[PDB]
């Protein structure tokens, strides 16, 4: 009943709790550090949800924003060797979401790739989505449908845990057009 | 419903 503050309260917190529930709060908390949600292990910012969005537009410029609740991510060169990385962003219902695709090394020369859509915002908000992940081939479909995960948690235990689009080189090659990958991702509230 | 290519990270 002794009751300690968030070690965030420096940021603004408020909330003060017994030791028993100082982590788990921790863990989730919102004055939490944001970090960089690109993937790969290139970028080492931190900073508050407010300032993720400028972050990406000025040290990731790179990366496209297309308005809409149903688009289509093209990824280019999805056969180039190597572990590789596709970021894109979806804007719609007034946030913006991160689209991911991330090539792996696994066994042999085979590869899995990985798909997942994540929310700029927090968990809380997280929850008021959905998102669908679609490969179309010639008379075959392969869905992916979930919640998608906030940035404040990212992707590295989702898709450590294959919670999430899942598929390997000799599927790509069913779904693939030249060496280019699409990827239809459709966003609707819950 | 549009369409984006989009390249590798590099
Ligand atoms: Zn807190
Ligand atoms: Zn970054």
């Amino acid at each position: 009943s002794v009751l300690f503050p968030c070690k965030y309260a420096s940021s603004g917190c408020e909330i003060t709790l017994p030791h028993t529930e100082k982590a788990d709060h921790e863990e989730l908390c919102e004055f939490r550090p944001y970090s960089c949600p690109c993937p790969g292990a290139s970028c080492k910012w931190q900073g508050s949800l407010d300032a993720v969005m400028p972050h990406l537009m000025h040290q990731h410029k790179s990366i496209t924003t297309l308005q809409g609740e149903d688009i289509v991510f093209l990824a280019t060169d999805i056969n180039l060797p190597g572990a590789v990385d596709w970021v894109m962003m979806q804007s719609c219902f007034g946030f913006h979401f991160m689209l991911v695709l991330e090539k792996q090394e696994k066994y042999d020369g085979h590869q899995q790739f990985f798909a997942i859509v994540q929310l700029i915002g927090t968990r809380k908000q997280a929850e008021n989505f959905a998102y669908r992940l679609e490969l179309n081939g010639h008379r075959r479909r392969l869905t992916w449908e979930a919640t998608p995960r906030s940035i404040h948690e990212g992707i590295a235990t989702a898709i450590m845990n294959s919670d999430c689009l899942v598929f390997d080189t000799s599927i790509a090659q069913l779904f693939a057009e030249n060496g280019n990958l699409g990827i239809n991702v459709t966003i609707s509230m819950c | 419903p549009k369409e984006v290519r989009v390249e590798p990270q590099k």
